[PDB]
């Protein structure tokens, strides 16, 4: 008779992925405070997205706002673009929606 | 200090898991109510991590770390090989009135003046013994806590047992400290070494024999040589006694005798040899040689005279 | 024999430091003064590289002071220890 | 020690060739500074080695 | 294996992202906004690189203290450095 908090369902995905990268046995008490770290990151992440959108004069959040954030984070540099990072870390089905490629009569999707 | 924390962590890591609670209870530096907060069901590493935090929250010096080391040591006491000292006194000297505090002060002062930096600890043991732990240093070096020296001194008696780790450098100094603190004129080292401190103690105090006499089958097989078997059994019983033998593990003999057998008759110089005996329980393997047929009925006295002579290393000349 | 590479390393570094200090306090006449100072510096580097000295061993100039202080500390400790032993 | 006069003789040729009075003053200033550095480092290194051998001998003495 | 300590995952779960979860969390905190249809995926990418950073820093702390099991004090120390670095 299981009952699961929907909020904990989302965090459980990244918590398991954490144990894959660690490559060390990890104590149970370390698990839940990583969950504590994640929600703090999400809260502060959303706050930053407000200002960058607000500065541009549009309330809607567009991808180039996310590019601007990651450049300040140091993830995106002159050599490593946004397209390069998607290729390395995301599956094929997610790649089609994000990165545009021309095919079948020079048709490009998404339009860029 | 970080050094005392590392010292305590290493000492605790040495302790086996099942008996850690008894050691912690005997040490009793940490408050009793603090102990049940820690859980010993979990991993050893987690337990030591928690214990370091508890002992760091309270003030921990180096003296209590040394005390923990002494307490851990006297539980195992077979991790080191021990040696014996004997002290002698003048004929007209009167029997002294031993005082523990004066002994501690004198043994403190001799080391304190001869060297400069030195740590010595005491743990007054039941049954009339004293445990001492010494960390050696000099004027221009801090004491080395990795290589301590342990000595067990039995008060009112001429005997003291010491561990041979680093004592080679400062042997005369410790000899002087022991002979001054206890009011004895001379000291000599008995040539008897072992890893079983209790067997050494039983031999040295000669109390391994405690029996006092007081009044208060398939007849088809014929065994010839029966009289020889009964005679060798009687001789073995007479020579090796009937008490449980004290447990040793080693014995060494050095030989400088001439070869006497046509062969090397003209030679006039001794034949130089060195032989050693090793066994898990020596003096029990030796007892069984003659009945098994590997030795003659009486063994040579060099082998049957270990506990009576309180001797372990021998030298023989022609 | 020529002296070690460390001598030129240290002297070069201290000369950039002192040139920076003296240019810090000067207001006018920048280009000519810095060109003349750089020419003097490079010519002194050439002269000291060409120079010949009997062989010797030298420790780095930065750490001489602290090691010297610990040497005095050891001096005092060993002196007092020896005096006490002699008195006894 | 031996090469100390060599650096000193360099000061003579620099001063004669240069003419700007402020430049001459600057040359004098940092030349005095580097002379101070030379003397301090030489003396400190020399006394350091001397007291090092003294320490070795005197610890031998106490032993 | 004890309940208290979890062994490293040999096999990673399918790389599918929880798109529905990201939309609601972004919705509740800042209701007034509307996010573009593909913006959810990029947020997922941003979260991966954060967790990747957190795992590396935690491992170094555990090895520095000579610990074979990642502990809570190791990862909290990791959180302070990464969280400040993650904000830009």
């Amino acid at each position: 008779r299981p009952r699961q908090d929907p909020h904990k369902a989302g965090l459980s995905h990244y918590v398991k992925l954490f144990s894959f990268y660690a490559k060390m046995p990890m104590e149970r008490k370390a698990l839940e405070m990583v969950e504590k770290c994640l929600d703090k990151y999400f809260q502060h992440l959303c706050d930053d997205l407000e200002v960058f959108a607000a500065h541009a004069g549009r309330k809607t959040v567009k991808p180039e706002d996310l590019e601007l954030l990651m450049r300040r984070q140091g993830l995106v540099t002159d050599q490593v673009s946004l397209h390069v990072l998607v290729e390395r870390h995301l599956p094929l089905e997610y790649r089609q929606l994000l990165i545009p490629c021309a095919y079948s009569g020079n048709s490009v999707f998404p339009a860029q | 200090d970080e050094t005392v924390a590392e010292f305590i962590k290493r000492t605790i890591l040495k302790i086996p898991m099942n008996e850690l609670t008894t050691i912690l209870k005997a040490w009793d530096f940490l408050s009793e109510n603090q102990l049940q907060t820690v859980n010993f069901r979990q991993r050893k590493e987690s337990v030591v991590q928690h214990l370091i935090h508890l002992c760091e929250e309270k003030r921990a010096s180096i003296s209590d770390a040394a005390l923990l080391d002494i307490i851990y040591m006297q539980f195992h006491q077979h991790q080191k090989v021990w040696e014996v000292f004997q002290m002698s006194k003048g004929p007209g000297e009167d029997v002294d009135l031993f005082d523990m505090k004066q002994f501690k002060n004198s043994f403190k002062k001799i080391l304190q003046r001869a060297l400069k930096n030195v740590t010595v600890s005491f743990r007054e043991t039941e049954e009339n013994a004293v445990w001492i732990r010494i960390a050696w240093g000099t004027q221009y070096t801090k004491p080395n806590q990795y290589k301590p020296t342990y000595v067990v001194y039995y008060s009112q008696t001429p005997y003291a047992f010491t561990s041979s780790s680093m004592l080679r450098r400062n042997t005369p100094l410790l000899g002087q400290a022991l002979t001054i603190a206890s009011k004895h004129h001379q000291i000599v080292k008995m040539d008897l070494r072992s890893r079983y401190l209790d067997s050494l103690k039983a031999i040295v105090f000669k109390q391994y024999n405690q029996t006092f006499e007081t009044h208060n089958m398939d007849s088809r097989i014929i065994h010839e040589n029966i009289v020889e078997k009964e005679r060798v059994q009687r001789i073995t019983q007479e020579t090796f006694g009937d008490y449980p033998q004290p447990q040793l593990e080693f014995a060494q003999y050095k030989l400088e005798t001439k070869f006497k057998s046509s062969i090397l008759a003209e030679r006039e110089e001794p034949l130089r040899c060195l032989i050693k005996f090793s066994s898990p329980h020596l003096l029990e393997a030796l007892k069984s040689l003659a009945p098994a047929g590997i030795a003659d009925a009486p063994l040579s006295p060099l082998l049957t005279c270990i506990p009576n002579k309180r001797m372990n290393y021998f030298k023989i000349r022609d | 024999q020529p002296l070690s590479k460390s001598t030129r390393d240290h002297l070069q570094t201290m000369m950039e430091s002192v040139i920076m200090t003296i240019l810090s306090n000067s207001i006018k006449e920048k280009e000519e003064i810095q060109y003349h100072l750089n020419f003097l510096k490079k010519r002194l580097l050439q002269q000291c590289e060409t120079l010949k000295v009997p062989p010797k061993k030298m420790e780095d100039l930065t750490n001489v002071s602290s090691l010297l202080n610990m040497e005095r500390a050891r001096d005092k400790a060993n002196e007092e220890g020896l005096a006490l032993l002699q008195e006894e | 020690n031996i090469v100390l006069p060599e650096f000193e003789k360099t000061h003579l040729e620099h001063q004669q060739r240069i003419e700007s009075k402020v430049c001459k003053a600057a040359i004098a200033t940092f030349y005095v500074n580097v002379k101070e550095q030379f003397i301090k480092m030489l003396k400190e290194s020399q006394m350091l080695t001397n007291l090092k051998r003294k320490n070795a001998k005197m610890i031998s003495d106490i032993e | 294996m004890a309940l208290s300590t979890i062994v490293s995952q040999r096999k990673q779960i399918k790389r599918k992202a929880p798109r529905g979860f990201l939309k609601r969390v972004f919705k509740r905190k800042k209701p007034q906004l509307r996010l573009e249809k593909s913006g959810d995926l990029l947020v997922h990418l941003n979260c991966l690189l954060f967790v990747h950073r957190l795992a590396e820093e935690s491992r170094t702390n555990a090895c520095a203290s000579k610990c074979r099991v990642i502990n809570k004090e190791h990862v909290l120390a990791a959180a302070k450095v990464i969280l400040k670095k993650s904000r830009g």
